[PDB]
C-alpha cells in the first residue's frame, strides 16, 4: 500500500519523541519482587491523600444538586396536600 | 409423547396416527387373520421377522407407516390379504407389517409403546 | 399528583422468599393453589400457567392429572368434521373463567379482571402491593369519597375506587393440612402462588448466582493478583538522569 | 500529499478501489468479483426489505411469504429479485471459482486467497440452503429433512446432533425460527469473510490470463477497470431484470407453492439447482457416512489444488492438455448437476457414480500426471541434447 | 418411472397471455370467476384471495360488494359475549366450503381438494396442465387398468387415477355476455382466472419488464461504448526497444 | 504502523519488476482518436480466430457428455417402456 499521512505516533524504534540522552531506567523481575506490598499502607495513606485531594471538586456540585432536587420533591409533596391546594391553583393559573 | 385409548374405537377398522410429526397404524386385530400373522413365511421372501417381538398387543397394531422405502404413505384395508396398499411403489402390508412385494429392504418401525393396562399409548 | 391518586404505598412483609438465600415456601404455593381455585378463579385467568409446570412444585403427578382432566378442552374434530371436546392432559394451561374479554366486562359491570400470571411483576410493590390490596378493604370508605356505585375503596389501588370487592373472608376455604384460613393467611399464600406463577425461575436463579458470584469474586480477586504481579516490573521502575555534556 | 491518501477511512477506499494497480492484460473473467460484491449487496437489501414484512412460525411462513407476494408494495420484485440473485450469486460464484482453477489463481502466492474463497463458498451454501428452508414450501421442508437426517449417520451423538439441529424431533416451529435467525446471520459473516478476502488479494495482487508476472505494466483501478466492471454491471442487471420480470419461477421448482405437509412425500425431493452437483455427489455412495463424508470432501477438495498443480507454469492458456481435461471437469460438473435431479434408475447411479469419480479424478490424479507430462514435453520440445 | 407414472405431458395451448408483451384477457377472468363459483366452489377453496382484489379486475365495486354480503363471516362477540356474525365487506377473504379438512375428506371420499389460489405455480406445465386435465377425462379408461372404485381415469394426472370427476359438461353454465359456454370454453375461462388468482401482479410486472429491459439494454451499449473510449489510450499503445549499450 | 512481510507487489515507484531500460512507449488521447475503430472488421474475422483456436477443447468434452447424457437418457426411457419390461426387471432384480 501506499504511505498515508504524518501522524503524531509511530511504531517501535520511531515512535516521533524527542532524542533522549542521559536517562537512564533500572527495573527487576516480577518474579523476584513481592507484589501486594505495601497494600495495606497504600489502602489508608494514599486513599485518604487521594480522596483529600479531590472531593470538593466532586461533593460541593453533588450537594447542590441534591439540595435542589430535595427542595423542588419537598414542593412538589406540598402543593399537592390538603394544606397547599390553595397555593396550588394560584401556582399554576 | 401423546397417550391415545382404546375403547371409544371398535374391533376392525383403521386409526392412522400422527404422532411427534409422523403417521402410524393402529388396528383392532382379527382372529385367524393374527393367526395368519403366525401363517407367515419365515424367509422365503425378505425378512425373517417377529411378531412377538414386533407387536406384544395380541388384538392391537401400531407402527410406522412411513412407507418402507424411504418414507411414503399406504392405504387403509385393500390389498394383499385384507390390507395395506403403499402405492408408493406398488407394495403391501398388513396386520403385522410384512413386506410381499416390491423394492422395499425391510419392514416398519415399532416404538415403544406401553399400556394402560395393555390399553396401547404410544411413548 | 396526589398521594390519594398514587395509592398509599405498600408496606415492607418479611416473606420468606425475600433475600439471596431463599426459596419459595412450597407448602404455601400448594395452599395459595387451592385459594386461586376456590376463590380466584371465578374471576381472573391463569392462561400462561401450563399444568405440568405444577409437577414437581406444588402438587404430584396424579393430583395435576386429576386436575387437569377435570375440565374439557377443544379437540381435533372428528373423521366427519364436527367439533370434539377433550378432557384435559398435562400439555394444556390453565383455563380462565370467561370465554372472551366481553363475557368477562359483562359479568364484571364493565371491568375487566386481569390475567394474574404476571402481576406481581407487572405492578410496582411486587407481593407486598397484592397483600396490601388483597387485605386492606376498609369496612367504610373514609369520610367525603364520591365512590361511585359498583366501585369499592381501596387505598392502595390508585384512586382509591377499585372494581373488585372483598373476596377474602375468614375461613372460607378449608386447607387440607389444617393451617387456620384467616383473611392474612390465605391471602400470604395466594400472593406467594402468584409470585411463583410469575417467576417459576425463581429457586434455580438464585442457586446459579450462588455459584456465578463466588466464581467470579475469586476470578476477580485473583486477576487483581495477576496484574499486579505482572505489573510489578514497571511500577517498581526507577530513571535518574545525569544531564549530558554540551557538544 | 492528495486527501484520498492523507485519510484514513479514503486511505482504504483509495488504496482498494481507486489507485490499485491491476495489471494491464486482464480480460472480462476479472469482473466476477465485483459483481459478486454487487451480487451480494442486492441480496442483503432486498433481504432486509422483506424480513421487515415475514414471519417465522412455521404457520406463518409461507402465507407471510404470499403476503409479501400479493399485499406488500413491489413485494414480487423484491421476492423474485431475492430468489432469481441468489441463483445468479451461485452462478457467477461458479464462474469466479472456474476461472480461478482454469488461470492457476489458486497458486502459491495466493493459497491462503484461494482457502477463504473455499470458505466463503461453504458459508454461501448453507445461507442458501438456510434460505430456502424459511419459504417452508414442500421442497423447501422435505430438503430440511434429507439434508438434516444426514447427520444421523454419526454413529455416536448423530441422533442428538440431529435433534439439536432440529430443536425438537423433526422440521417444525423451532426449525424454522432457528433457520430464519441463521438465515439473517451467516451473511454477516459472509461480508467479514469478504473483507478478509480482498485483504489477501491485496498484497500480492491480482493474477493475469499469461500466468507471467504482472509487476511490469499496471494500470490504476479508475477510470479503467471502474469502467470495465460497469459493462458487466449493466449486463449482469439486464440478464437478471429478464429472469426477474418476464420469466421469475422458471429457475425455481413448482412445489414450492404448495404449503410444507409432513404427511405427504413429493415424490421427487430436489434441493434448488446450484446444490444439484453435491446431491448427486451424496446421492452416489450407498452408505450415509461415507456419503456425507465424500460430499464435504467432494468440497474440501479444491484445498489439495496447490499441492497437486505439479507445474512450473502458471495457468492452462499455455497448455493443450490441461484445457482439455478442464473442459472435461466442467462439462462433469453439469453432468453431475443433472443427475442429482434425475430419479435413482437404473443408468443414472452407475452415470452418477462415474461422474463423482471423474470429479475426484481430477484433482488428485489427473492434474499431477498432465502437470509433469506438460512439463517434460516443454522442455524436451526445446532443449537439444 | 413409466410415462403412466410420470402423466402425460400437457401440450402448448395459445393462451391471450403467453408472450412478453401480452395481458390476462379480462373478460375471460369475469367468465372465469362464474364458473369457479358455479362448479369449482363446491369443493375447492380461495384462501389467497380477497374480495377487494377483484374490484377493477373482474367486477366492479358493488358487483363485488353484492357478492362478498351474500356471505357471513365471524363477527366480533357482542357486550353479552356471545358469538355473533356478519355479512361480508370488501376486506374479507373467499370462503372455502367446508369449515375444516376432516370435513373435506369425509364429503369426497377420503381425498382433499386442493385449493386453488396457486394452483397454476404449482403444478408443472401450469395453464396448459389445469386445461389439460380439466378437459381429459376420457369415456372410458384404456383397456387394461384396474381403477380403484370412487376414483377416475385422467391420463394427465400423474399416475392417472384421480378422485376428481369430470366436472365440466357442455352449457351448465350459462355466460352473461352470451359465450357459448362448452366445456373447453368453460375450462378456458376457469383456468384464465386460475391463473390470475395466482399471479394478480402479471400484467404490471410485465409491463414493468419492458421498462427495466429497455432501459438497462440502452444503458448495456451505452457503457460498451463509454469503456472503449476510456480504454482508448491503452488500446492504442505501441512500444518499441532499442536494446540499450552495454556497459 | 508495523512493517509487514516481503511481497510480491509494492506500489507506484516500487513494484517490484526488473529495472526497464530502453524501451519507449507511445499513446494518443482518446478524445482524438476514434473509439469503436474496427468493430465490424474484429467483429466477423477476430472473433473467427478466437474461435477457430479456440473451439475443439471446448466442444469435443461437450459432445461427449451430451453423446452420454442422451444415450443414458435414451435406455432409461427404453427400461421404463413396456417393449423394454424384461431387461429391467431383470437389470435391477
Ligand atoms: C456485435 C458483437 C461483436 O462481435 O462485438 C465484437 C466487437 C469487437 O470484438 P473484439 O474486439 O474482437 O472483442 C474483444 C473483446 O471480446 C471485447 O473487447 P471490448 O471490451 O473492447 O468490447 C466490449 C464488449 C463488451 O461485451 C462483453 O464483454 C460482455 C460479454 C459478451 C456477452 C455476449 C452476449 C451479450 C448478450 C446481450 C443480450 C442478452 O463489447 C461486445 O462484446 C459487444 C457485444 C454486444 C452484442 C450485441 C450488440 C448489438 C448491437 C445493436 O466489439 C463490438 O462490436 C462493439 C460494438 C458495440 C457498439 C456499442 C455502441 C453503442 C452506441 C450507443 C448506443 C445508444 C443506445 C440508445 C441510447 C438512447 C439515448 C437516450
Ligand atoms: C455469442 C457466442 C460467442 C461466440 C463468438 C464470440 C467470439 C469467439 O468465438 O470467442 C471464443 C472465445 C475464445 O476467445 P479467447 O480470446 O481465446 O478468450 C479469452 C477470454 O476467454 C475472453 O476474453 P475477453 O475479454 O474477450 O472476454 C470477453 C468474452 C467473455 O466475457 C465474459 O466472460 C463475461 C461473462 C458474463 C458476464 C455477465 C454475467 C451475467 C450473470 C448471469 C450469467 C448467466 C449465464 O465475451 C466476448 O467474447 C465478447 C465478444 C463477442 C463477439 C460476438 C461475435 C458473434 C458473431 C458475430 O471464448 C469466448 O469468448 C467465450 C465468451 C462467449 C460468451 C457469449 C455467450
Ligand atoms: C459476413 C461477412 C461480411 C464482412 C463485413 C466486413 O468484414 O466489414 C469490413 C468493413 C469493416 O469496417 P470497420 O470495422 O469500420 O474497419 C475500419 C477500417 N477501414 C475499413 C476503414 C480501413 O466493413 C464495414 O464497414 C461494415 C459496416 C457496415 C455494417 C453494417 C451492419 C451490417
Ligand atoms: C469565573 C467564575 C468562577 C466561579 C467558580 C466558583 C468556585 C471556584 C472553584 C472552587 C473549586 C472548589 C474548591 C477547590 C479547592 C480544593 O479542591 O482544595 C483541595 C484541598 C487541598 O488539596 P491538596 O491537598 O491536593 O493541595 C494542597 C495545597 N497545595 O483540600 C482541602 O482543602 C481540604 C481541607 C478543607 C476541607
Ligand atoms: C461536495 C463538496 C465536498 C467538499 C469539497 C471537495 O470536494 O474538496 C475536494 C477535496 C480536496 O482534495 P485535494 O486532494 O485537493 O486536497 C488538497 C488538500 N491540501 O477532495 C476530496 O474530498 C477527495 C475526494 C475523494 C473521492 C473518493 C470517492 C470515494 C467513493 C467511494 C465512497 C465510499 C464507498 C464505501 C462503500
Ligand atoms: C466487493 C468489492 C468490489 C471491488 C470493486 C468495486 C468497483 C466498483 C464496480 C462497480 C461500478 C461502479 C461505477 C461507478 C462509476 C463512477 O463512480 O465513476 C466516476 C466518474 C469519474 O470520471 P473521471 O474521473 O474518469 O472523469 C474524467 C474527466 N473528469 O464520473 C463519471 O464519469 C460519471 C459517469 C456516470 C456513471 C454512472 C454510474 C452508475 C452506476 C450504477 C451501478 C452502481 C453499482
Ligand atoms: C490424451 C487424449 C487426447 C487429449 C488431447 C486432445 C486435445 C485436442 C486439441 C486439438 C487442438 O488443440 O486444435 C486447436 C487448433 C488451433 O489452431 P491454431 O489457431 O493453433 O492453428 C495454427 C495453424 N498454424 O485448431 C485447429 O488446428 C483447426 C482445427 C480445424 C478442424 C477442422
Ligand atoms: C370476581 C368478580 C373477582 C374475584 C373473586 C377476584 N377478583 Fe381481582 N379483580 C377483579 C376485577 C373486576 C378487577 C379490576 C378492578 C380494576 O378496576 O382494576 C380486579 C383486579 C385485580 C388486580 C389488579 C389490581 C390493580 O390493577 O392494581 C389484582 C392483582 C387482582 N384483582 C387479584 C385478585 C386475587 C389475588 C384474588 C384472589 C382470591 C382476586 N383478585 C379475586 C375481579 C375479581
Ligand atoms: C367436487 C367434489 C369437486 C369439483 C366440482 C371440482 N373438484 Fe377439483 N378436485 C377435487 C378432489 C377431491 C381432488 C383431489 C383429487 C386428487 O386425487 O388429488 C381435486 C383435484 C384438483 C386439482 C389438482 C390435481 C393435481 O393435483 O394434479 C386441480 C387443479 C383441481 N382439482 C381443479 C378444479 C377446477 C379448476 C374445477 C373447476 C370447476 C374443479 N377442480 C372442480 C374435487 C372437485
Ligand atoms: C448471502 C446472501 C443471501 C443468499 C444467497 C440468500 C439466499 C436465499 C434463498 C435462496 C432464499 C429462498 C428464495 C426462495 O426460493 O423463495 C432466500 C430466502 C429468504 N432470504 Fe435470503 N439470502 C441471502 C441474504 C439474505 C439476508 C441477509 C436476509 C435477511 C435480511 C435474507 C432474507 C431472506 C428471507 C426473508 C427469505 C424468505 C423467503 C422469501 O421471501 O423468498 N436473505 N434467501
Ligand atoms: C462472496 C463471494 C466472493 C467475492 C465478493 C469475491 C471477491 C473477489 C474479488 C473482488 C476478487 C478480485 C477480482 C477478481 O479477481 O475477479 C477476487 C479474486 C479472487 N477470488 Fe474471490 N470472491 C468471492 C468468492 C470466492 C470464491 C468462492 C473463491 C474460490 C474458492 C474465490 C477465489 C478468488 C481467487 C482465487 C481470486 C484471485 C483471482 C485472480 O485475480 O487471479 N473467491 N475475489
Ligand atoms: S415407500 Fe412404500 S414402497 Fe417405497
Amino acid at each position: 500500500g501506499p504511505p498515508s499521512g504524518k501522524t503524531y505516533m509511530g511504531w517501535w524504534g520511531h515512535m516521533g519523541g524527542p532524542k533522549q540522552k542521559g536517562i537512564t531506567s533500572y527495573a527487576v523481575s516480577p518474579y523476584a519482587q513481592k507484589p501486594l506490598q505495601g497494600i495495606f499502607h497504600n489502602a489508608v495513606f494514599n486513599s485518604f491523600r487521594r480522596f483529600k485531594s479531590q472531593f470538593l471538586y466532586v461533593l460541593i456540585p453533588a450537594g447542590i444538586y441534591w439540595y435542589w432536587w430535595k427542595n423542588g420533591n419537598e414542593y412538589n409533596e406540598f402543593l399537592y396536600s390538603k394544606a397547599g391546594r390553595e397555593e396550588l391553583e394560584r401556582v399554576n393559573v | 409423547k401423546v397417550e391415545v385409548n382404546l375403547a371409544a374405537i371398535p374391533l376392525g377398522k383403521n386409526v392412522v396416527v400422527k404422532w411427534q410429526g409422523k403417521p402410524v397404524f393402529i388396528r383392532h386385530r382379527t382372529p385367524h387373520e393374527i393367526q395368519e400373522a403366525n401363517s407367515v413365511d419365515m424367509s422365503a421372501l425378505k425378512d425373517p421377522q417377529t411378531d412377538a417381538d414386533r407387536v406384544k398387543d395380541p388384538q392391537w397394531l401400531i407402527m410406522l407407516g412411513i412407507c418402507t422405502h424411504l418414507g411414503c404413505v399406504p392405504i387403509g384395508e385393500a390389498g394383499d390379504f385384507g390390507g395395506w396398499f403403499c402405492p408408493c411403489h406398488g407394495s403391501h402390508y398388513d396386520i403385522s407389517g410384512r413386506i410381499r412385494k416390491g423394492p422395499a429392504p425391510l419392514n416398519l418401525e415399532i416404538p415403544a409403546y406401553e399400556f394402560d393396562g395393555d390399553k396401547v399409548i404410544v411413548g | 399528583m396526589t398521594a390519594a391518586e398514587h395509592g398509599l404505598h405498600a408496606p415492607a412483609y418479611a416473606w420468606s422468599h425475600n433475600g439471596p438465600f431463599e426459596t419459595f415456601d412450597h407448602a404455601s404455593i400448594r395452599r395459595g393453589y387451592q385459594v386461586y381455585r376456590e376463590v380466584c378463579a371465578a374471576c381472573h385467568s391463569l392462561d400462561r400457567v401450563a399444568w405440568r409446570t405444577l409437577v414437581g412444585v406444588s402438587h404430584t403427578n396424579e393430583e395435576v392429572r386429576n386436575m387437569a382432566e377435570e375440565f374439557e378442552y377443544d379437540d381435533e374434530p372428528d373423521e366427519q368434521g364436527n367439533p370434539k371436546k377433550r378432557p384435559g392432559k398435562l400439555s394444556d394451561y390453565i383455563p380462565g373463567p370467561y370465554p372472551n374479554e366481553q363475557a368477562a366486562r359483562a359479568a364484571n359491570q364493565g371491568a375487566l379482571p386481569p390475567d394474574l400470571s404476571l402481576i406481581v411483576k407487572a405492578r410496582h410493590g411486587g407481593c407486598d402491593y397484592i397483600f396490601s390490596l388483597l387485605t386492606g378493604y376498609p369496612d367504610e370508605p373514609p369520610a367525603g369519597v364520591a365512590l361511585p356505585p359498583g366501585s369499592n375503596y381501596n387505598p392502595y389501588f390508585p384512586g382509591g375506587s377499585i372494581a373488585m370487592a372483598r373476596v377474602l373472608f375468614d375461613d372460607m376455604v378449608e386447607y387440607e393440612d389444617g393451617t387456620p384460613a384467616t383473611t392474612s393467611q390465605m391471602a400470604k399464600d395466594v400472593t406467594t402462588f402468584l409470585n411463583w406463577c410469575a417467576e417459576p425461575e425463581h429457586d434455580e436463579r438464585k442457586r446459579l448466582g450462588l455459584k456465578t458470584v463466588i466464581i467470579l469474586s475469586s476470578l476477580y480477586l485473583l486477576s487483581i493478583w495477576v496484574k499486579k504481579f505482572k505489573w510489578a516490573g514497571i511500577k517498581t521502575r526507577k530513571f535518574v538522569f545525569n544531564p549530558p555534556k554540551p557538544r | 500529499m492528495a486527501f484520498r491518501k492523507s485519510n484514513v477511512y479514503l486511505s482504504l477506499v483509495n488504496s482498494y478501489i481507486i489507485d490499485s494497480p491491476q495489471p494491464s492484460s486482464i480480460n472480462y473473467w476479472w469482473n466476477m468479483g465485483s459483481l459478486l460484491g454487487l451480487c451480494l449487496v442486492i441480496q442483503i437489501v432486498t433481504g432486509i426489505f422483506m424480513a421487515m414484512h415475514y414471519s417465522s412460525n412455521i404457520e406463518l411462513a409461507f402465507s407471510s411469504v404470499e403476503h409479501i407476494m400479493r399485499d406488500v408494495h413491489n413485494g414480487y420484485i423484491l421476492r423474485y429479485l431475492h430468489a432469481n440473485g441468489a441463483s445468479f450469486f451461485f452462478m457467477v460464484m461458479f464462474m469466479h471459482m472456474a476461472k480461478g482453477l482454469y488461470y492457476g489463481s489458486y497458486r502459491s502466492p495466493r493459497v491462503t486467497l484461494w482457502n477463504v474463497g473455499v470458505i466463503i463458498f461453504i458459508l454461501t451454501i448453507a445461507t442458501a440452503f438456510l434460505g430456502y428452508c424459511c419459504v417452508y414450501g414442500q421442497m423447501s421442508h422435505w430438503g430440511a429433512t434429507v439434508i438434516t437426517n444426514l447427520f444421523s449417520a454419526i454413529p455416536f451423538v448423530g441422533n442428538d446432533i440431529v435433534s439439536w439441529l432440529w430443536g425438537g424431533f423433526s422440521v417444525s416451529n423451532p426449525t424454522i425460527q432457528r433457520f430464519f435467525a441463521l438465515h439473517y446471520l451467516v451473511p454477516f459473516i459472509i461480508a467479514a469473510m469478504v473483507i478478509m478476502h480482498l485483504m489477501a488479494l491485496h498484497i500480492h495482487g491480482s493474477s493475469n490470463p499469461l500466468g507471467i508476472t504482472g509487476n511490469l505494466d499496471r494500470i490504476p483501478m479508475h477510470s479503467y477497470f471502474i469502467f470495465k466492471d460497469l459493462v458487466t454491471v449493466f449486463l449482469f442487471m439486464l440478464i437478471l431484470a429478464l429472469f426477474v420480470f418476464y420469466s421469475p419461477n422458471t429457475l425455481g421448482h413448482p412445489d414450492n407453492y404448495i404449503p410444507g405437509n409432513p404427511l405427504v412425500t413429493p415424490a421427487s425431493i430436489v434441493p434448488e439447482w446450484y446444490l444439484l452437483p453435491f446431491y448427486a455427489i451424496l446421492r452416489s455412495i450407498p452408505d450415509k457416512l461415507l456419503g456425507v463424508i465424500t460430499m464435504f470432501a467432494a468440497i474440501l477438495v479444491l484445498l489439495v489444488l496447490p499441492f497437486t498443480d505439479r507445474s512450473v507454469v502458471r495457468g492452462n492458456t499455455f497448455k493443450v492438455l490441461s484445457k482439455f481435461f478442464f473442459f472435461i471437469f466442467v462439462f462433469n460438473f453439469v453432468l453431475l448437476g443433472q443427475i442429482g435431479a434425475c430419479h435413482v434408475e437404473v443408468p443414472y447411479v452407475l452415470m452418477g457414480q462415474i461422474a463423482t469419480f471423474i470429479y475426484f479424478a481430477y484433482f488428485l490424479i489427473i492434474v499431477p500426471v498432465i502437470s509433469t507430462i506438460e512439463n517434460v514435453l516443454f522442455y524436451i520440445g526445446r532443449v537439444n541434447k
